[PDB]
RNA sequence: UACCUGGUUGAUCCUGCCAGUAGCAUAUGCUUGUCUCAAAGAUUAAGCCAUGCAUGUCUAAGUACGCACGGCCGGUACAGUGAAACUGCGAAUGGCUCAUUAAAUCAGUUAUGGUUCCUUUGGUCGCUCGCCACUUGGAUAACUGUGGUAAUUCUAGAGCUAAUACAUGCCGACGGGCGCUGACCCCCUUCGCGGGGGGGAUGCGUGCAUUUAUCAGUGGUGACUCUAGAUAACCUCGGGCCGAUCGCACGCCCCCCGUGGCGGCGACGACCCAUUCGAACGUCUGCCCUAUCAACUUUCGAUGGUAGUCGCCGUGCCUACCAUGGUGACCACGGGUGACGGGGAAUCAGGGUUCGAUUCCGGAGAGGGAGCCUGAGAAACGGCUACCACAUCCAAGGAAGGCAGCA
RNA sequence: GAAGCGUUUACUUUGAAAAAAUUAGAGUGUUCAAAGCAGGCCCGAGCCGCCUGGAUACCGCAGCUAGGAAUAAUGGAAUAGGA
RNA sequence: CGUCGCUACUACCGAUUGGAUGGUUUAGUGAGGCCCUCGGAUCGGCCCCGCCGGGGUGCCCUGGCGGAGCGCUG
């Protein structure tokens, strides 16, 4: 059958608790400062960072 | 009784019997020789398959059979078959989950040649994979290692 | 059709197994061959990967081997005398892989004439002039007559032989498969397999 | 449905034909089918009777047993085309072969060969 | 199935043949052969995504059928014709002359000879027997038989054939030190020296080869072929000597070659 | 990201669930400007299908006397382009679906010294002593003509004509060599004997493959009843091999002569061996729920032995005669599964819990069973035959079906 | 260098072998990304073309191999039928 | 707290030798294929041999009708 990929994979996860204050101040002061669209943005670096935090952990607990 | 207990003459085909027996020697006693082969492996053949009389077409030494595949060992259960019998192989399964072992085991039918005699229940006995000698047999008798007998009382 | 697929039968453990195809090609049966005696016919059968089997249908001449003298001889069938299987078999005269079968001894007798040179088989003989006297005489020269001689050590015969001779009829057993090669080659009986099958044969009717 | 011979009955009988028997062709090798053939006995239930005219009567049925026509080619083997003319060995063999004259109105005539076998 | 598969798959394919996934749904599917499938370079590929002389199977198609590729001297037209362990592809047209031969990454790599050492070609003896009237036969690691060797020559050892005959030139015996290549698993495509055997009877036996760097690994035998002996290798090595070096190694290699070529 | 919050009470600590919270995976509602990817009649009905397509195929190298073209270059077998048809091969791959299936499939492991194998590639094709060979016979296509039927990829009679279709069948090697049988001859201890041998006229079979029986012990196994030898024979009329084939440029020898004998490159073909592709059956281990399934299997093969039949092969695969065995609380057997198995997917402290009909691998199936032809390979279904269930046309005599292929 | 184990296991480490895709992950500016397996160097134009990649990790349990001998299981000579 | 009274909903039991839908086996019948033993509607060959006939010389080289050999065979 086809020789297509369907290989992708989300770039962001939105998070746990919604409607937090601290959480709302936060991103929006970030969104403000650095001019994003919406919390897609910040929530697909927040990603990014939580990849890296992550691969940066497995090293150094190898 | 005697070994043609069958309804026909059991002889082993390598083994030619009539070697024109006649006058310029003495008749007899000319013992019929033996055909018998080493298994390989490093297992060497009992005496009794050497200078035995029987014929069993499926014993390692003397029949029509190749030891290849799996050597395994097990423990003899029962010994009410005609030239076979069954052992029971205890082992270990992992569960992944609990960390912890399972006691399984699994009974499994095996030709005995008659090259052993000295077979009693809860023997340890080797066993060779061979070419499928009955419906539920695929492994023969090789060695035999005695537990806690040889000395009866 | 017949088959020989092994998932028709129970279990070790007795339980019933159900079947997860239907019955493959390569795992057929065939019907027997129940080779006879009789004029010669054979059947081919196609097998698997095209090569050719030869259902033999009747049979009356077999190739069949003394052993002892390592003479073989191209000689005829009489009938079926004992069977391992069944004795139904030799009821209806049916030639299987080891069923034991007479033949006429003439081409052994013939051998043993021409190559040992004693009258073996004759009770006291001048009666084929023309022909078992020039054999027995030969009115040959010294050195092949001392090349006989020595033979004449060696050319004895168990008294078994002697009598199944004297009867023309040998028993002998079937050794090649009549209906797989299509031919009922067999060897001569001797020695205490001879005797086995013989006190066999008077255990079926003494 | 064309009558078979051999099938000894008048009327219509299904039969297993296989290859080469009659009023059968295969549409692939080993192919069978069961197919309606009327039996080799005439009757009057019959469209069409062939019948083949063995010795001459003694006056000429009109457009039948006169005006001979010509088979459309002659022998191509070697072999047959000497057993015709009566050769009996290297005797101008290839110049002895029938050649066929084409002679349409709207081309220029020629005449043509055959490619001998053998 | 019913029969045999004549189909095989993209994904399927192996992977040393390094195909892309969206080119196709299918793989070359290499033609029967004297080399197993999986250990193969089909012609098609080995023209198209190795030299890039042609740019597709059609291409492929014409340059074969115009009679221009000769494998181990004899011209060959199959588009899937497996090309094999060190056979030698001849190109006279352009005179270049390639022997296949698995790198350190245990893949067929494009290995340029010269004229006079493509007639030659080694192969390993995969079974010795006689065949009627007493004629010994030789089975190598090709489909190639020849008859009446040399009774030094057993199992597994490796013979020197030479190309437009089929004839026997030379050997390599079998024994401690000699140098030879692996030719299957993670080991594969790289050169040693035999250093041990053990013999497992009934079961494979396992050599022990250690390499120029001191890296001593092991193998089946069934995957050990000689190219050498001792330490002269009878075949010109491809790029690399067959050394596998370790991840860091290629790191600072590329680092070094961008800081030259930069 | 190793996380919680509301609710029993007058109020408090708890237990405990309910609700909230986040993800994905189906449907649906509202809404929807751009662009790159991209699933998509699985769940219910493996229910039923109108129609169209989805498997055909030619190089110089099997067979062209089709006028369907045609160069003719002109007395010529065939220039060449070639329909149609015969021959060969393929159609057993692919594609679809997940109904069946619970040690079954399947995954990993290992074996076939217990089997077969189209094709590719490499070996073998003067290895046999044995009045056409400068080439043997017959038939049918295609084609012409006469039809039948309402109808089909329905076909009959008649007249042709070829093979790399179907058959048959030699020369050549080829001088002989070997093992028997041995007429007889010669040299012999010589003597009144044997004598130890050299020859030999006449016949008998010789090679590969098959089936027996026997003897000996060139290579390789861990281990052959292996391989290679040797002997005595068999070698099946639906009966093995021992080239009656085709193309390309064309050349050498000429004493004997003068028309013959010789040559290269291939294609096709083969009995057998090896390889490739595999396939098939086995070895060890591993599977969800259920005891309101605890004893099953064994008359009717259940476990094993002996000898056979069949099968490509090992084997209760089957038969005859025997023995009474075989499996179970370490869960047999039975039942259920809204179970095809696996690679994988969702969630993510760790451990786990669910989902895998779904593009890769293996299996099974073609409306439900069953049986077969051909073929290397099918129990095939875009092959056939029969029954059941559906269902098409008919002039009512019959004929024709298989979308879980793409739409 | 040939042979054997002064038991047999379990356990632990190493090695072989363990389809690809997917998972993690190396490199590469797809205009970034999801992706993909590419691509980069100069060209004064004759460069009458040069340099690379298409890694690696993981692959439970069972099976094979080579080291260890703590922990745990099983044994040797008691009427000596012992070495 | 329970009976009793009203209205809904939910399963349970029930005659119907329950009814119906369903999926495995015993006994009997049994299509069709395959195998075996017969069977021979036909289609060939040899002996053609009633004949004209003839060559190395009524001793038939063959060219065909036709009888049909009323046998032997595929
Ligand atoms: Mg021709
Ligand atoms: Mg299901
Ligand atoms: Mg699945
Ligand atoms: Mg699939
Ligand atoms: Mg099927
Ligand atoms: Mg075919
Ligand atoms: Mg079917």
């Amino acid at each position: 059958p086809v020789a297509r990929s369907w290989v992708c994979r989300k770039t962001y996860v939105t998070p746990r608790r919604p409607f937090e204050k601290s959480r709302l101040d936060q991103e929006l002061k970030l969104i403000g400062e650095y001019g994003l669209r919406n919390k897609r943005e910040v929530w697909r670096v927040k990603f990014t960072l939580a990849k890296i935090r992550k691969a940066a952990r497995e090293l150094l607990t190898l | 009784a005697d070994i043609q207990t069958e309804r026909a003459y059991q002889k082993q085909p390598t083994i030619f019997q009539n070697k024109k027996r006649v006058l310029l020697g003495e008749t007899g006693k000319e013992k019929l020789p033996r055909y018998y082969k080493n298994i390989g492996l490093g297992f060497k053949t009992p005496k009794e398959a050497i200078e035995g009389t029987y014929i069993d077409k499926k014993c390692p030494f003397t029949g029509n059979v190749s030891i290849r595949g799996r050597i395994l060992s097990g423990v003899v259960t029962k010994m009410k078959m005609q030239r076979t019998i069954v052992i029971r192989r205890d082992y270990l399964h992992y569960i992944r989950k609990y960390n912890r072992f399972e006691k399984r085991h699994k009974n499994m039918s095996v030709h005995l040649s008659p090259c052993f005699r000295d077979v009693q229940i809860g023997d340890i006995v080797t066993v060779g994979e061979c070419r499928p000698l009955s419906k539920t047999v695929r492994f023969n008798v090789l060695k035999v290692t005695k537990a806690a007998g040889t000395k009866k009382q | 059709g017949i088959s020989r697929d092994n998932w028709h039968k129970r279990r070790k453990t007795g339980g019933k197994r159900k079947p997860y195809h239907k019955k493959r090609k390569y795992e057929l049966g065939r019907p027997a061959a129940n080779t006879k005696i009789g004029p010669r016919r054979i059947h081919t059968v196609r097998v698997r990967g095209g090569n050719k089997k030869y259902r033999a249908l009747r049979l009356d001449v077999g190739n069949f081997s003394w052993g002892s003298e390592c003479c073989t001889r191209k000689t005829r069938i009489i009938d079926v005398v004992y069977n391992a299987s069944n004795n139904e078999l030799v009821r209806t005269k049916t030639l299987v892989k080891n069923c034991i079968v007479l033949i006429d001894s003439t081409p052994y007798r013939q051998w043993y004439e021409s190559h040992y040179a004693l009258p073996l088989g004759r009770k006291k003989g001048a009666k084929l002039t023309p022909e078992e006297e020039e054999i027995l005489n030969k009115k040959r020269s010294k050195k092949i007559q001392k090349k006989y001689d020595e033979r004449k050590k060696n050319a004895k015969i168990s008294s078994l032989l002697e009598e199944q001779f004297q009867q023309g009829k040998l028993l002998a057993c079937i050794a090649s498969r009549p209906g797989q090669c299509g031919r009922a080659d067999g060897y001569v009986l001797e020695g205490k397999e001879l005797e086995f099958y013989l006190r066999k044969i008077k255990a079926r009717k003494g | 449905f064309p009558m078979k011979q051999g099938v000894l009955t008048h009327g219509r009988v299904r039969l297993l034909l296989s290859k080469g028997h009659s009023c059968y062709r295969p549409r692939r090798t080993g192919e069978r089918k069961r197919k309606s053939v009327r039996g080799c006995i005439v009757d009057a239930n019959l469209s069409v009777l062939n019948l083949v005219i063995v010795k001459k009567g003694e006056k000429d049925i009109p457009g039948l047993t006169d005006t001979t026509v010509p088979r459309r080619l002659g022998p191509k083997r070697a072999s047959r085309i000497r057993k015709l003319f009566n050769l009996s060995k290297e005797d101008d063999v290839r110049q002895y072969v029938v050649r066929k004259p084409l002679n349409k109105e709207g081309k220029k005539p020629r005449t043509k060969a055959p490619k001998i076998q053998r | 199935a019913r029969g045999p598969k004549k189909h095989l798959k993209r994904v399927a394919a192996p992977k040393h043949w390094m195909l892309d996934k969206l080119t196709g749904v299918f793989a070359p599917r290499p033609s029967t052969g004297p080399h197993k499938l999986r250990e193969c370079l089909p012609l098609i590929i080995f023209l198209r995504n190795r030299l890039k002389y042609a740019l597709t199977g059609d291409e492929v198609k014409k340059i074969c059928m115009q009679r221009f590729i000769k494998i181990d001297g004899k011209v060959r037209t199959d588009i899937t014709y497996p090309a094999g362990f060190m056979d030698v592809i001849s190109i006279d047209k352009t005179g270049e002359n390639f022997r296949l031969i698995y790198d350190t990454k245990g893949r067929f790599a494009v290995h340029r000879i010269t004229p006079e050492e493509a007639k030659y070609k080694l192969c390993k003896v995969r079974k010795i027997f006689v065949g009627t009237k007493g004629i010994p036969h030789l089975v190598t690691h090709d489909a190639r038989t020849i008859r009446y060797p040399d009774p030094l020559i057993k199992v597994n050892d490796t013979i020197q054939i030479d190309l437009e005959t089929g004839k026997i030139t030379d050997f390599i015996k079998f024994d401690t030190g000699n140098l030879c290549m692996v030719t299957g698993g993670a080991n594969l495509g790289r050169i040693g020296v035999i250093t041990n055997r053990e013999r497992h009877p009934g079961s494979f036996d396992v050599v022990h080869v250690k390499d120029a760097n001191g890296n001593s690994f092991a193998t089946r035998l069934s995957n050990i072929f000689v190219i050498g002996k001792g330490n002269k290798p009878w075949i010109s090595l491809p790029r690399g000597k067959g050394i596998r070096l370790t991840i860091a190694e290629e790191r600072d290699k590329r680092l070094a070659a961008k800081q030259s070529s930069g």
